[PDB]
């Protein structure tokens, strides 16, 4: 009959592996619709924004997530990245050193992609 | 490769 919302994610999910971001943008649109308390929702439609240079949309989308879950380590790297692409380097270097934190605090392990956004964060600000 | 990236949807 209908999607659910985990359908929806699911969908969203295989979409943005086959890089087709404004589709997967539409169904996590969808599974908010369903269910719009759900913080991964949106820090996975954060990501498509990202992927798709709309990084207003991306920035509004981490805000929501934070209200949702004020612990998301994905949030605050997508606004890292996101601030980062605006050329808000101080804003960005804050954010992914909060996910860094987060992820620490989380025993999540994302290999040394943490740093190396960091080490990038900072090399740019220097560059510019 | 034995960590998934971070740069990927949950």
């Amino acid at each position: 009959k209908s999607p659910s919302a985990q359908e929806l994610k699911e969908q969203g999910n295989r979409l943005f592996v086959g890089r087709k971001y404004p589709e997967a943008a539409a169904c996590y649109g969808r599974a908010i619709t369903r269910n719009p308390l759900v913080a991964v929702y949106y820090t996975n439609r954060a990501l498509c924004y990202l992927k798709m240079q709309q990084h207003e949309q991306a920035l509004a989308d981490c805000r929501r997530a934070l209200e949702l879950d004020g612990q998301s380590v994905k949030a605050h790297f997508f606004l890292g990245q996101c601030q980062l692409e605006m050329e808000s380097y101080d804003e960005a270097i804050a954010n992914l050193q909060r996910a860094y934190s987060l992820a620490k605090e989380q025993r999540l392990n994302f290999g040394d992609d943490i740093p190396s956004a960091l080490r990038i964060a900072k090399k740019k600000r220097w560059n510019s | 490769s034995s960590t998934g990236s971070i740069d990927m949807v949950d």
